[PDB]
RNA sequence: CGAUGUCGGCUCGUCGCAUCCUGGGGCUGAAGAAGGUCCCAAGGGUUGGGCUGUUCGCCCAUUAAAGCGGCACGCGAGCUGGGUUCAGAACGUCGUGAGACAGUUCGGUCUCUAUCCGCCACGGGCGCAGGAGGCUUGAGGGGGGCUCUUCCUAGUACGAGAGGACCGGAAGGGACGCACCUCUGGUUUCCCAGCUGUCCCUCCAGGGGCAUAAGCUGGGUAGCCAUGUGCGGAAGGGAUAACCGCUGAAAGCAUCUAAGCGGGAAGCCCGCCCCAAGAUGAGGCCUCCCACGGCAGCCGGUAAGGACCCGGGAAGACCACCCGGUGGAUGGGCCGGGGGUGUAAGCGCCGCGAGGCGUUGAGCCGACCGGUCCCAAUCGUCCGAGGUCU
């Protein structure tokens, strides 16, 4: 190869147009039925230890 | 690098 | 699957023992020859005082291939060597004996005298 | 392409991955429940279930077969005398993977528990 | 058909006609047929 | 010159960018007899065409002067 | 649906059960219906079964025989209608499912490696004693 | 012009006149006429076929209303056969007889991101003689300052397969109507279990 | 000249047409067959080798043919580096010499990261005046487009004979293209077995690690594949080119033309296959929800629907697409079948023993075809119309 290199400085408008896709999405959170605390679905509740109606781990 | 000789 | 550079044993008594394929006589640009196809070949090894001699450019029909030939009945057949019978421009053998079995495909392709002279048609 | 290919690679060559499943098997049959990353946990189920099912068979042949992976006669002895009887009437499904809520701090890895079923 | 830039009568039985924007020579002798081109 | 074919092409050997891109080499073919003469003696195609035609003539002459001798 | 069952159902009209069981290492004689110019005749191909690749109705087997100084291998569909009959000529004992290695063996070398399978020879002699 | 929806079952081969016939098995029957496109209403002629009954618990209200207007049980797949007006309200394999020639359309197998060699049969590069990290590369893609660009449609690496492919003029080897089975000679796009469409050939 | 890398090869093409072949013609010193010559025609095709760095050229064996050119003598931020084109050395030659040479000879550092245009793929956003789920028309694009041999007609027409047709009709190929995995043939990183050295478990027996990122070897399912299989080039309609006419003046004849009408190419349009309504000119059909509440706008709560999350998938870089989510057979397990390996361990018997025999087609056993709720797709959350004007 022959060491490609930017031909022009990227403008403030262009670099920020590139970043139009970089916003995070907030995490999906559901209320845990046992203790009402918000937590990701399909995970053992890290607050009360519950999943699928029963206790699965100590907290 | 070769030369234009 | 015979192509240029391929060596074949000679299954006749012309005196040629080994021919080297130089052309697949099958249209403009055939990649391979199988049983019943004709090739042009150089004679790479011959026994003394034969019909043909080393260095001759000759024609031959392929009679056995190591690549298996498949058949409409769903079967196949495979030989231990690649072998050919030297012929003239009228497709007739140039020797008087044919050594070893030959593919029945040769019958279907008008090499009847060869089929006649072979000790087994398979 | 990977069309209809079964089996995860986990960025380990063939012997490292085999040894990985063996060691995770030993830890699981030892502690009953272990935490690991989600993909490892999913793959561990079948590796361990097979060793438990062979233990449920109980013959000498099965014991020597289980021994090729577990290597530990005490642990195999615990497998045949304590673990396997719990599953006599169970037709597979001896292991359970539930996913944890909080990721590993230093690399973001999603975690899960794998445990023997009751 | 002769195709050339100079088309003329070759024999006394030749006929110069203009059909379809082109000059032709026609003749009972088929050697003498000419198109200008 | 109607029974003669003249081929031009790049020459062999030294010259740098010049010899790489210049059709200085010449071949002259006597089409009936088939005998050829080549010349890349100079840098110029026209000089090599002239020298090649000279040698070709001289050689066809010796061929004609020799069959005349054998008769 | 059950795609496997559909294919087996399509195939079942073409399945045979008249042929004797054989194994790689056995010497076998396939009488094969062969067309020759106009007519059809039966041609016997006898040799050692060096391979049986299984796929239900699509099973094929390969038979090897040295014919007039040249090795010949014929590959047969096990359920082809072109096969008149297969006669077991001999039971050989092999240690592996595919006998490719016998292509590079001498005559005595094959004789030594594929010895007579007494067990299945006795099974063959005990059968045919059902009169 | 007749047609039917079907599923690729798998390949096998049958024997017919002492010949092995490679076949692909298709499960085509039965397809209920769900809507007929007419010149008066739609500007063209076609029959919307259904295929495979579906769990009504998974069929939303817009689709349930569509099936209702036909009095037809909910169906997994709706495809139109263009320029086809069957007599009945159901289409079965019976529309084909052994010996006819059909066109089969399916969704090819997806190679994903495919190299220039797999996708376009390019020659790639040499494997020795100094070839430097280009063994599967496409080589030159243009000229120089004229035209100074790359043509549209340029053969390059990219996605391959999982696209509509129609293979044409296939022999109908057999029709087994009690199982809704069509047997076709040769190869048919896509994987086992794929949806296919079987039309009367356009070859003559 | 504060650098526009210079030959040939390779790779990938694309264009021109002054056409190499194939298609259509006129003239022929065209009997037929085969040629010559010119005209039309760029749709497709245009082989493999020996020599040399070669371009070029010659040669071998074929072919329908083995076209010629443009694209920075197309293409080195795509590869090569044999030649050219530095520093070493040598021969011939020139020079007293240092050195010199379109003279020769052997050797001689070719730079991981693509910003913008362009190109191949794939998404995100908004738009297409209600909000939605399907199914579609095809403007416009793209793909493709080759050709040979044999047979019949008929050994006829033609020819003294040798030779040997048109027209029409069959059959079989080569190369290329798309798809496919039944067959043939590959792979198959752990699916089975055998084998050595060493260390270990547990002493025997049986096993495990390592010898590669498989220690080695014999095999090998599914998948992915070609060497394997199917299928394609069309047919057909239309309009034409050169060319051939009909009728027919000007110009009592003649004229394909000036009025008008025919015939006529592998080319052109359509036809075939694929894309496609961002076709902002944003199309059509079938179905679904519906006038909600608060000062062409805002604010919520909803509808039909959708997304999030999860189980996955011959779908896939991510994304997307597709299926499934307990009213469930989606993955995992388990079971049956297929498939591979080829007769496990243990035991008993024979042998001094290595081993052999039997139990036994046994044991093991990825992915393939199925069954089975045993394990996991728990529980949910958030979006999402109220329809401008004439
Ligand atoms: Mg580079
Ligand atoms: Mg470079
Ligand atoms: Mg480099
Ligand atoms: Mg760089
Ligand atoms: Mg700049
Ligand atoms: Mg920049
Ligand atoms: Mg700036
Ligand atoms: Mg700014
Ligand atoms: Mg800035
Ligand atoms: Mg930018
Ligand atoms: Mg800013
Ligand atoms: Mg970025
Ligand atoms: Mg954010
Ligand atoms: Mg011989
Ligand atoms: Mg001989
Ligand atoms: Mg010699
Ligand atoms: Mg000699
Ligand atoms: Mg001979
Ligand atoms: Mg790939
Ligand atoms: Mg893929
Ligand atoms: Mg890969
Ligand atoms: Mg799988
Ligand atoms: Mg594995
Ligand atoms: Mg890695
Ligand atoms: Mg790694
Ligand atoms: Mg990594
Ligand atoms: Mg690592
Ligand atoms: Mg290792
Ligand atoms: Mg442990
Ligand atoms: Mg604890
Ligand atoms: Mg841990
Ligand atoms: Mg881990
Ligand atoms: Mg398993
Ligand atoms: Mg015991
Ligand atoms: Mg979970
Ligand atoms: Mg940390
Ligand atoms: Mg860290
Ligand atoms: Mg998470
Ligand atoms: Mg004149
Ligand atoms: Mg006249
Ligand atoms: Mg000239
Ligand atoms: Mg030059
Ligand atoms: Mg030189
Ligand atoms: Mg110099
Ligand atoms: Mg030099
Ligand atoms: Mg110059
Ligand atoms: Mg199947
Ligand atoms: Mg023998
Ligand atoms: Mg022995
Ligand atoms: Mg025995
Ligand atoms: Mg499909
Ligand atoms: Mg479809
Ligand atoms: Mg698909
Ligand atoms: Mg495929
Ligand atoms: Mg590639
Ligand atoms: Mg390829
Ligand atoms: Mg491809
Ligand atoms: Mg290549
Ligand atoms: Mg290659
Ligand atoms: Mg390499
Ligand atoms: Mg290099
Ligand atoms: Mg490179
Ligand atoms: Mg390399
Ligand atoms: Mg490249
Ligand atoms: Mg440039
Ligand atoms: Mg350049
Ligand atoms: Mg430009
Ligand atoms: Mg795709
Ligand atoms: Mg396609
Ligand atoms: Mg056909
Ligand atoms: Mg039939
Ligand atoms: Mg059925
Ligand atoms: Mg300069
Ligand atoms: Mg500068
Ligand atoms: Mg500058
Ligand atoms: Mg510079
Ligand atoms: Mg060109
Ligand atoms: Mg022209
Ligand atoms: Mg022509
Ligand atoms: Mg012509
Ligand atoms: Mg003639
Ligand atoms: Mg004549
Ligand atoms: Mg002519
Ligand atoms: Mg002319
Ligand atoms: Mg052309
Ligand atoms: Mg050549
Ligand atoms: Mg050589
Ligand atoms: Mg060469
Ligand atoms: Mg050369
Ligand atoms: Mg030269
Ligand atoms: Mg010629
Ligand atoms: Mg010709
Ligand atoms: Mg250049
Ligand atoms: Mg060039
Ligand atoms: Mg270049
Ligand atoms: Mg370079
Ligand atoms: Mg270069
Ligand atoms: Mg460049
Ligand atoms: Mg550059
Ligand atoms: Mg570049
Ligand atoms: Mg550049
Ligand atoms: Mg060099
Ligand atoms: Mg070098
Ligand atoms: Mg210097
Ligand atoms: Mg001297
Ligand atoms: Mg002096
Ligand atoms: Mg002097
Ligand atoms: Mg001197
Ligand atoms: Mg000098
Ligand atoms: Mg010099
Ligand atoms: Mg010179
Ligand atoms: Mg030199
Ligand atoms: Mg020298
Ligand atoms: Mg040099
Ligand atoms: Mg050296
Ligand atoms: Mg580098
Ligand atoms: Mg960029
Ligand atoms: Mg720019
Ligand atoms: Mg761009
Ligand atoms: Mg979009
Ligand atoms: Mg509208
Ligand atoms: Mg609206
Ligand atoms: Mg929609
Ligand atoms: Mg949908
Ligand atoms: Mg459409
Ligand atoms: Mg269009
Ligand atoms: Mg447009
Ligand atoms: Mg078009
Ligand atoms: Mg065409
Ligand atoms: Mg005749
Ligand atoms: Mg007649
Ligand atoms: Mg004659
Ligand atoms: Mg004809
Ligand atoms: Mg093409
Ligand atoms: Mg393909
Ligand atoms: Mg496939
Ligand atoms: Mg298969
Ligand atoms: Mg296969
Ligand atoms: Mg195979
Ligand atoms: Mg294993
Ligand atoms: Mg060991
Ligand atoms: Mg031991
Ligand atoms: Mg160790
Ligand atoms: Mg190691
Ligand atoms: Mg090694
Ligand atoms: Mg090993
Ligand atoms: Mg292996
Ligand atoms: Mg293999
Ligand atoms: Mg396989
Ligand atoms: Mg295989
Ligand atoms: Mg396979
Ligand atoms: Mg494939
Ligand atoms: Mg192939
Ligand atoms: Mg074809
Ligand atoms: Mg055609
Ligand atoms: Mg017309
Ligand atoms: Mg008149
Ligand atoms: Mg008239
Ligand atoms: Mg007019
Ligand atoms: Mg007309
Ligand atoms: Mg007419
Ligand atoms: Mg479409
Ligand atoms: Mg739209
Ligand atoms: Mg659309
Ligand atoms: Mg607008
Ligand atoms: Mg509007
Ligand atoms: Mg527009
Ligand atoms: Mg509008
Ligand atoms: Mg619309
Ligand atoms: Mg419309
Ligand atoms: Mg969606
Ligand atoms: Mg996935
Ligand atoms: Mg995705
Ligand atoms: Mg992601
Ligand atoms: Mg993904
Ligand atoms: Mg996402
Ligand atoms: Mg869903
Ligand atoms: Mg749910
Ligand atoms: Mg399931
Ligand atoms: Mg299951
Ligand atoms: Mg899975
Ligand atoms: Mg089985
Ligand atoms: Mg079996
Ligand atoms: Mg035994
Ligand atoms: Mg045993
Ligand atoms: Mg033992
Ligand atoms: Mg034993
Ligand atoms: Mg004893
Ligand atoms: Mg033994
Ligand atoms: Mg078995
Ligand atoms: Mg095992
Ligand atoms: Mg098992
Ligand atoms: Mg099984
Ligand atoms: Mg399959
Ligand atoms: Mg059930
Ligand atoms: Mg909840
Ligand atoms: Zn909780
Ligand atoms: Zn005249």
């Amino acid at each position: 190869a022959k060491h490609p290199v930017p031909k022009k400085k990227t403008s403030k408008a262009r670099r920020d147009a590139r970043r139009s896709h970089h916003a995070l999405t907030p995490p999906t959170l559901v209320p845990c039925p046992e203790c009402k605390a918000m937590k990701p679905p399909h995970t053992v509740c890290p607050e009360c230890g519950y999943y699928a109606g029963r206790k699965v781990l100590e907290v | 690098a070769a030369a234009k000789c | 699957m015979i192509q240029p550079q391929t060596y074949l044993e000679v299954a006749d008594n012309t005196g040629a023992r080994k021919i080297m394929c130089i052309r697949v006589l099958k249209g403009s640009n055939a990649k391979y020859a199988t049983v019943g196809d004709v090739i042009v070949a150089s004679v790479k090894e011959a026994i003394p005082r034969g019909a043909v001699k080393e260095g001759d450019v000759v024609k031959a029909v392929v009679v056995r291939t190591k690549k298996e030939i498949k058949r409409p009945d769903g079967s196949a057949i495979r030989f231990d060597d690649n072998a050919a019978v030297i012929i003239n421009n009228q497709l007739e053998p140039r020797g008087t004996r044919v050594f070893g079995p030959v593919a029945r495909e040769l019958r279907e392709k008008g090499f009847m005298k060869i089929v006649s002279l072979a000790p087994e048609v398979l | 392409m990977r069309h209809l290919k079964s089996g995860r690679k986990l960025n380990r060559h063939s012997s490292h991955r085999l040894a990985l499943y063996r060691n995770q098997a030993k830890s699981l049959l030892t502690h009953g429940r272990i935490t690991t990353t989600v993909p490892k946990a999913k793959e561990l189920r079948g590796f361990v279930d097979h060793l438990i099912h062979l233990a449920k068979r109980g013959d000498l042949h099965a014991r020597r077969l289980v021994l090729r992976d577990l290597q530990d006669v005490k642990l195999v002895r615990k497998l045949f005398d304590e673990i396997a009887p719990r599953y006599r009437d169970r037709q597979g499904g001896y292991t359970r993977v539930l996913k944890l809520a909080e990721r590993r701090r230093g690399d973001g890895a999603p975690l899960a528990l794998v445990e023997l079923v009751e | 058909m002769k195709v050339r830039a100079s088309v003329k009568r070759i024999c006394d039985k030749c006929k110069v006609i203009r059909r379809h924007g082109r000059v032709y020579v026609i003749c009972e002798n088929p050697k003498h047929k000419q198109r200008q081109g | 010159m109607d029974e003669i074919r003249i081929d031009v092409m790049r020459a062999s050997g030294p010259g740098g960018q010049g010899v790489n891109t210049t059709d200085s080499a010449v071949r002259v073919v006597h089409l009936p007899t088939g005998i050829m003469v080549t010349c890349q003696d100079s840098r110029s195609q026209i000089k090599n065409r002239e020298k090649a035609l000279m040698i070709l003539r001289s050689r066809l002459l010796e061929m004609k002067r020799a069959e005349e001798a054998e008769r | 649906m059950n795609r496997g069952a559909l294919i087996k159902l399509v195939e079942s009209r073409y399945v045979r059960t008249d042929l004797p069981e054989f194994r790689p290492g056995d010497t076998v004689r396939v009488s094969y219906k062969v067309k020759e110019g106009n007519r059809t005749r039966i041609q016997d191909f006898e040799g050692i079964v060096i391979r049986i690749r299984r796929n239900g109705f699509n099973t094929t087997f390969t038979v090897r025989k040295v014919s007039y100084g040249v090795g010949v291998e014929r590959i047969f569909p096990l359920h082809s209608p072109l096969i008149q009959k297969i006669d077991i000529v001999q039971r050989g004992r092999a240690r592996r499912a595919k006998l490719y290695f016998i292509r590079n063996l001498s005559d005595r070398e094959i004789r030594r490696k594929l010895r007579a399978d007494r067990k299945r020879i006795d099974q063959d002699r005990a059968a045919e004693r059902a009169a | 012009m007749k047609g039917i929806l079907g599923v690729k079952v798998g390949m096998t081969r049958i024997f017919r006149d002492d010949r092995a016939v490679p076949v692909t098995v298709i499960l085509a029957g039965p397809c209920p006429v769900v809507q007929r496109r007419t010149p008066e209403k739609d500007g063209y002629t076609a029959v919307q076929l259904g295929f495979l009954p579906q769990n009504p618990k998974r069929v939303n209200r817009p689709l349930k209303g569509h099936f209702a207007k036909a009095g037809v049980e909910p169906v997994r797949i709706l495809r139109e056969i263009r320029d086809f007006n069957p007599e009945g309200d159901t289409v079965t394999v019976e529309i084909f007889k052994p010996g006819e020639r059909v066109d089969v359309t399916g969704t090819s197998k997806g190679r994903g991101f495919a190299g220039v060699m797999k996708r376009w049969n390019f020659a790639g590069g040499p494997d020795s003689h100094g070839a430097h990290k280009i063994h599967r590369h496409p080589g030159s893609i243009g000229n120089r300052k004229t035209p100074g660009r790359v043509y549209k449609g340029k053969k390059m690496a990219g996605h391959y397969g999982a696209e509509r492919v129609t293979v044409m003029n296939l022999e109908v080897v057999d029709v087994i109507p009690e199982e809704n089975l069509l047997l076709v000679k040769g190869a048919v796009p896509g994987p086992n279990g794929g949806l296919v469409i079987v039309r009367e050939t356009k070859k003559a």
